[PDB]
């Protein structure tokens, strides 16, 4: 949880 | 090509805040 | 990165970040030489003696960051990984000789004022910026300290070329021609080195002949972080140039 949440088009 | 030219340094004729360290040690 | 301090925007625009997708983490750093080649340190992907060996689709590259933790929107470009290509000669079994490779993305990223690639040193620009004395500038989001924690934004610290001998009577590891070590000594009194999760990362140097950034060296090894006495060790691009170029040509 340290990083912020990338779209997911990625993940 | 245009590698190693910074759009915001070189390309603008800027130079950040400790390049200068690098040229003085190019004796 | 120890003892360094906040980049500027923009200041490393070639900087790129190995993400693993599961768990999120950061593994290393990397740079971009190309708008699809990404060129980074071979054990970031492969050591065995820790079961290491990631694939293409395990990882992803951030181009264009500024802060180590935030999606910054509108700004960096996630890219995926078409093909790992690490150096067939890479000493994983001893001491991380052609501690290099590279990467090719599925698809082009754009340049913008935070995306940028850097150049890779001919013979004579390697021959007159690598010498001892000279300074190199290495950049990352690895850890502030051997044991803060960890830094916001990228981070950046300019260290001086090491003598070969020095190097060498630095650590009981077998130092090659592919390596160079570079930091301040003892009796310098200035500090600074890459730390846990720099590695892949550059060490560029600014040519007073054309006054381009080239990339001379990748963050390759270190015993401990800023240790007095200890320096960090770093892929020497220029001796295995002819690797990259093959590389590139055939694929
Ligand atoms: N709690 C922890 N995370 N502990 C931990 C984590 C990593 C190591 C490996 C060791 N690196 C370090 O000690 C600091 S990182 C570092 C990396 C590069 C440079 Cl130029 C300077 C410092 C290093 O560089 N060793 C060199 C030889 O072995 C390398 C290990 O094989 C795989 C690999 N990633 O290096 C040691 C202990």
């Amino acid at each position: 949880g340290d990083f912020e949440e990338i779209p997911e088009e990625y993940l | 090509a245009d590698c190693g030219l910074r759009p915001l340094f070189e390309k603008k004729s800027l130079e950040d805040k400790t390049e200068r360290e690098l040229l003085e040690s190019y004796i | 990165i120890v003892e360094g301090s906040d980049a500027e925007i923009g200041m490393s625009p070639w900087q790129v970040m190995l993400f693993r997708k599961s768990p999120q983490e950061l593994l290393c750093g990397a740079s971009l030489i190309s708008d699809r080649w990404v060129l980074t340190a071979a054990h970031c992907l492969l050591y065995p003696p820790w079961d290491k060996n990631f694939t293409e689709n395990d990882l992803l590259v951030r181009i264009g960051k500024h802060s180590r933790t935030r999606y910054e929107r509108n700004i960096e470009k996630i890219s995926m990984l078409e093909k790992i290509y690490i150096h067939p000669r890479y000493n994983w079994r001893e001491n991380l000789d052609r501690d290099i490779a590279l990467m090719k993305l599925k698809k082009p990223v754009a340049f913008s004022d935070y995306i940028h690639p850097v150049c890779l040193p001919d013979r004579e620009t390697a021959a007159s910026l690598l010498q001892a004395g000279y300074k190199g500038r290495v950049t990352g989001w690895g850890n502030l300290k051997e044991t803060k924690g960890q830094p916001s934004v990228l981070q950046v610290v300019n260290l001086p070329i090491v003598e070969r001998p020095v190097c060498k009577d630095s650590t009981r590891i077998r130092i090659t021609d592919n390596m160079f070590c570079a930091g301040y000594k003892p009796d310098e009194g200035k500090r600074g080195d890459a730390c846990e999760g720099d590695s892949g990362g550059p060490f560029v140097m600014k040519s007073p002949f054309n006054n381009r950034w080239y990339q001379m060296g990748i963050v390759s090894w270190g015993e401990g972080c800023d240790r007095d006495g200890k320096y960090g060790f770093y892929t020497h691009v220029f001796r295995l140039k002819k690797w990259i170029q093959k590389v590139i040509d055939q694929f």
